[PDB]
């Protein structure tokens, strides 16, 4: 059970391990993904104006 | 949501005859939308191409809020009244009032009692309550709207700390917004509230909550740097200065005293110079969605509130909360902020404070100026596009001595 | 607790151990300071440090609180302690109040007069409020209330025989000592009806007396309460009578 | 009986345990991780069957070419670059899932991954999605643990569109290299510049000549890697002044 | 590349050494070097960094690097140092904890940790040399046994 | 003198300086000493005895 | 400062407020010491522990300050503060000492 426990206990947040002791096998896991933009602006005058 | 806390209250009269609105600038208004206060709104008013310094009918972004709070004030409260009390020029356009008509169809029934100052108590609205799923937007409307009415002055907001309480999960997902301005998270944050009932017992509360604990002692100077809770906190980006604005940064190390057992408390800003302080507003518009989500704890005192805004229902209250009011003025909060870090041995004890400080007190008298003679320019008409002044509030008495306490107490 | 009425118990009385307790404290009136009441600078932020205001005095935040005091306070308390057993039997409102609840934070600065509070500035620390005070000593003053005719009651058996040997030592059978006080004392005596708690008592605040037989085993040792330390101060040295005395 | 016979139909319940007599925990980093392409820096070990000897063949090595044998004097040597390279496999952008509903008709409703490309190792994502079979070790396994637990439990719901920010799903993930992930992407997260702030920046050091007006939307999904301490600058030119060592060229 | 390498030999760097019991070798100046153009390189790869003009000369005289730091000298008897502190870690952070955890989960990585006893072992019914019951293990000061090294 | 007075004597207040509040429980150090000499349920003077 | 020929002001003498001030301190010679003069290992680096030479009596540097003695001696400070305002107005050198 131990390393699954937050599969098998049921006391236990869905996230949390057991380190540096134990690598759990089955934990929360979260997906990430971003918009990464390209850089579009505008150019004008300043001191000129 | 699942709470019958359906509670809205209206805001009153300020010496006028009647709510302040006009009919003309409210319909004007409607151009990219037809619903009340959602995301549209704030994202005009608050937006990423524009912050329109003085509009003609709206002198600031506080402006917007309070014309907000007196046009749902009117039409809005037709609907707490069980039927819908639904018409005056405009009426809503459908049952669960989804959107509004600036005027009656075919059928007309619906009466309209000339109103005065009402909560606008859903709970008593059996449609409301059959569709909570969906009616949930307005419910953060509501409690918004009730903390601008309250009181004579600017938001009342909560504030909560916790004890060891942050979990590992929380913890870490607070990580995600180091870098992320208020200013940004605000709007986000607030749509939050919009997107379905979620669970009173969930991360969401508890992290907002959080934030907001982070901002104000930050804001105060008691938290900082040097005084971090877990490496969170923000940075004003410029101290003391006017033109501060709140940036997220994780100060690993000299981290802050875990409290006894818990800390609340509450804050109003009593000085109209939160009309130009763009960031305030946004943080108890934050928390009041948060609210919305939650039981909120410990009744304010009636000795506290003006006249108008005395003896309301869940309000009320005896050996509950007070609400301390805030430094108001920024310039308070510069000393504040300046002697923790003098203190400290973080900067240097008189050379920059001093240059702050007298900026600040000159970008003051600018803005508090104009805003001042701009609440002048009302006048007869039902409309004041502004929350009124008072010569007064140029105090700087306002529970000051409390608020640094307060904070204080907060770093152990 | 232990059964009074067993064998291995002893009487001895040594000037190392001259009874004592503590009868009354210092309450002169220049020794209740310690010291500055805490302030603020206005209500406002850090600029205001030319002005300040007193904390809440109206229901709290009062001064720094007088450390000797608390010390002293605390020590007050105690002797109420040393009948724990008893006023709870009494039904009493024994309940051990923890001067320490009361000793809340204060956190700002520290001074006398306005003038010299302005300088100094002490996060933190603690106050104690008048309310709290009198709430406080009313407690202790009816503790004391409670106790009077117990402590008459105890003075008496201390007496009545008198286990004082304030030069040197004594040594006799307890035992004997014991059942023939119980056969020549008053049967109207709170003693008569309390006795095993006067005795633990007794045996708490007398380090020259021994419970009777607990463990028959072990009814005696050399380490007893606190009382020890006052006492080889009143005890006779080579040189002098006593310390305290001279 | 394996399978669940449902009338007209077979429910093949594909093992979610090894159905083995033998079955070791191995480390392979990204093993079943379908991403982009990959590090390169994969390390893979063998089942302790075959010689792992290979794995160790890094550092003094050099001189003696003793295919079986490591130096073990160089031990500590040998696995501190192994950690290395572990790490620096692993560190990845765990990106933004799809999830659907349980369309099989075994339970129908939980939230399950939309695996990558095609729906491969299934049993082993979700231990949960396996039925209930015989009396085994596997079963007593299956008997141990509650169903509620496999799959998505929480999504960022508040998506401009649909845009997350994370999807809270538990699933079949190592606790050490999710950890790691996700102290990788905080630190990417710290260095989010606005474009705002590099308008005033930019103008700024025109003086005053330029204005780079840049216009921007309200998304909280974006992500720019920029911002630095003075202190990482100087100690990178630190380097550099260091690379000129009285060479000209 | 400091911590690291402060591993490898006795270096007092900020650090503690978890690692103690694994087998190494004091390195010098010229092994270290070695092993840190492998850290160096792996670097290179991993981020798809090809410039060898970054970080390459970092290894060439004594890299028994620690306070990585810059000064001037002025005639007037006096020195400037300019001693500029990395502060957030979090590669650094990830790979110690990497560590602390493979102390105690070592096998997994193909690391057991031990030794061996031969002896005379001839049976119908017996374990594993991976499941020792406590009659392999002997002692120095054993009766009629004699303990070499 | 009456200034003086009052900070010295808690059982004395102010004129009328707020004439909604002239009156205070909260007074200087004093207090604490004060308690002290004052007459409890079993006895006289604590500092006395 | 209130104008004292006013109304509002009580007249409440109380047990629990019994007039007091500090009419005079404990300045016992026993009580004045709290206590060890600091020295130094003769005036060179650590190696003299050996020999200690006492800091600068001269004209400063001296002994470890009696806590008793400063907390009670800032007291009696206090006392003087208590007429600050008067103190000033008879122009007296009024200004506050600072122990």
């Amino acid at each position: 059970p131990l390393r699954w426990p937050g599969l098998v206990d049921p006391n236990y947040r869905v996230g949390t391990n057991d380190l540096p002791n134990r690598i759990t096998l089955y934990n929360s896991l979260y997906r990430y993904n971003f918009t990464y933009p390209t850089l579009d602006g505008i150019m004008y005058v300043r001191s000129a104006t | 949501m699942a709470q019958r806390q359906f509670f809205g209250l209206t805001y009153n009269f300020y010496g006028q005859p009647a709510p302040l609105f006009d009919l003309n600038d409210l319909q004007e208004l409607a151009g990219c939308y037809a619903r009340p206060w959602t995301s549209r709104f704030s994202h005009l008013a608050i937006s990423t191409g524009s912050l329109p310094v003085w509009s003609a009918r709206y002198p600031s972004v506080a402006s917007r809020n309070i014309v907000v709070n007196t046009l749902l004030g009117a039409h809005l409260n037709p609907f707490a009244g069980g039927q819908i009390t639904s018409h005056q020029g405009i009426t809503w356009r459908d049952p669960v009032l989804s959107s509004l008509a600036p005027v009656p169809a075919i059928q007309p029934p619906p009466v309209w009692a000339v109103a005065e100052n009402v909560l606008l108590d859903s709970n008593n609205y059996p449609t409301y309550v059959l569709n909570l799923s969906s009616m949930w937007p307005i419910n953060q409307d509501v409690h918004i709207m009730t903390m601008w009415a309250l009181s004579d002055q600017g938001p009342i907001y909560h504030l909560e700390v916790p004890v060891d309480p942050m979990p590992a999960a929380t913890t870490a997902a607070l990580m995600a917004y180091t870098g992320v301005p208020i200013a940004h998270l605000a709007q986000t944050a607030y749509r939050f509230a919009g997107q379905l009932p979620q669970s009173p017992d969930s991360t969401m509360v508890s992290t907002i909550r959080w934030l907001s604990a982070i901002w104000f002692g930050s804001l105060t100077g008691r938290l900082n740097r040097s005084r971090t809770c877990n490496g969170f906190y923000f940075e004003f980006a410029k101290p003391a200065l006017n033109p501060d604005q709140a940036v997220l940064k994780w100060n690993d190390g000299a981290r802050a005293a875990p409290p006894a057992a818990a800390q609340s408390s509450y804050i109003r800003c009593i000085s109209p110079h939160w009309q130009h302080q763009i960031v305030e507003v946004a943080g108890a518009l934050m928390s009041q969605s948060v609210t919305a989500v939650t039981g909120l704890p410990a009744l304010i005192d009636e000795a506290t509130l003006p006249a108008w805004s005395q003896g309301v229902a869940n309000l009320t209250g005896n050996g509950q909360g007070v609400v301390p009011c805030l430094d108001y003025n920024p310039v308070p909060m510069a000393a504040a902020r300046h002697l923790q870090w003098r203190q400290d041995g973080l900067i240097t004890a008189a050379q920059e404070a001093q240059l702050n400080n007298d900026y600040t007190a000159y970008a003051l008298t600018i803005e508090r100026h104009l805003t001042a003679m701009l609440v002048a320019n009302p006048i007869a008409a039902g409309r004041m596009p502004i929350q009124p002044f008072n010569a007064a509030d140029f105090g700087q008495a306002g529970q000051t001595a409390a608020a640094v306490a307060l904070a204080q107490a907060m770093f152990v | 607790t232990y059964n009074i009425t067993g064998d291995g118990n002893s009487f001895t009385p040594t000037s190392d151990m001259t009874s004592t307790a503590a009868p009354a404290i210092d309450l002169k009136p220049g020794v209740l300071n310690p010291t500055g009441k805490l302030w603020r600078p206005v209500g406002t932020s850090v600029a205001t440090i030319d002005s300040l205001a007193i904390v809440s005095d109206r229901f709290g935040q009062y001064s720094f609180v007088n450390e000797g005091m608390r010390e002293t306070f605390s020590k007050a308390l105690f002797d109420i302690n040393m009948w724990q057993p008893l006023f709870q039997a009494t039904k009493t409102g024994c309940g051990p109040i923890v001067l320490s609840s009361f000793t809340t934070t204060t956190s700002g600065y520290v001074g006398a007069t306005a003038g010299d509070a302005l300088d100094n500035p002490v996060t933190n620390g603690v106050f104690i409020s008048t309310v709290q005070i009198m709430n406080l000593q009313r407690t202790i003053a009816a503790r004391m209330r409670d106790v009077a005719l117990w402590q008459k009651h105890l003075d008496t058996a201390m007496t009545m025989l008198t286990p004082d040997i304030s030069a040197g030592s004594a040594s006799c059978n307890w035992k004997s000592l014991l059942a023939f006080a119980k056969d020549i004392l008053p049967l109207d005596n709170l003693c008569l009806t309390y006795p095993n708690e006067f005795y633990n008592v007794a045996i708490h605040r007398y380090p020259a007396l021994k419970p009777g037989n607990p463990d028959t085993k072990l009814p005696d040792a050399q380490a007893h309460p606190l009382g020890e330390v006052a006492g080889a101060f009143n005890a006779a040295t080579s040189e002098v009578g006593s310390l305290v005395g001279s | 009986l394996i399978g669940f016979t449902w009338f007209m139909q077979m429910y093949q319940m594909t093992p979610p345990l090894p159905e083995g007599a033998v079955n070791r925990i191995v480390c392979m980093t990204n093993w079943a991780s379908l991403g982009d392409e990959g590090r390169g820096l994969e390390v893979r070990l063998p089942p302790p069957t075959d010689s792992s000897v290979h794995a160790y063949k890094t550092v003094l090595s050099r001189g003696y070419i003793d295919n079986a044998q490591f130096n073990p004097l160089a031990l500590r040597s040998n696995v501190l670059l192994m950690l290395l390279q572990f790490t620096l496999s692993n560190l990845k952008i765990n990106k933004s899932s799809t999830f659907t509903s349980d369309v099989t008709t075994i339970t129908s409703g939980r939230m399950i991954r939309a695996f990558e490309g095609r729906p491969e190792l299934l049993a082993l994502a979700y231990p949960g999605r396996a039925v209930l079979p015989t009396q085994t070790k596997n079963a007593q396994f299956l008997s141990t643990a509650i169903a509620d637990r496999i799959g998505r439990l929480d999504r960022a719901n508040l998506i401009g569109g649909e845009v997350s920010a994370m999807v809270e799903c538990m699933e079949l993930c190592d606790a050490l290299t999710l950890h790691i992930r996700e102290t990788y992407i905080m630190l990417l997260r710290s260095m989010h510049q606005d474009p705002t702030q590099i308008v005033q920046i930019v103008n700024e050091c025109a003086n005053n000549l330029l204005n780079s007006t840049i216009p921007i939307s309200l998304r909280p999904t974006i992500l720019c890697p920029w911002f630095a301490s003075s202190e990482d600058l100087r100690l990178q030119q630190v380097m550099h002044l260091v690379n000129i060592s009285s060479n000209t060229a | 590349a400091r911590s690291a390498v402060a591993q490898c030999q006795d270096a007092g760097f900020l650090v503690p050494r978890p690692l103690d019991a694994l087998r190494q070798f004091d390195v010098t100046s010229a092994a270290a070097a070695e092993i840190m153009h492998a850290v160096n390189d792996a670097f290179k790869t991993a981020f798809d960094l090809d410039g060898a003009l970054l970080d390459g000369l970092a290894l060439y005289g004594d890299p028994r690097i620690a306070d990585l730091s810059a000064a001037y000298l002025q005639y007037g008897g006096n020195v400037v140092r300019e001693h500029v502190p990395p502060g957030p870690s979090h590669i650094h952070r990830a790979l110690q904890q990497v560590e602390s955890t493979f102390m105690a989960e070592m096998n997994l990585f193909n690391v057991a940790r031990g030794n061996l006893y031969l002896v005379q072992t001839a049976t119908n019914g017996n374990w594993s040399p991976m499941a020792p019951v406590a009659a392999p293990p002997f002692v120095r000061g054993g009766p009629n046994v004699r303990v070499v090294g």
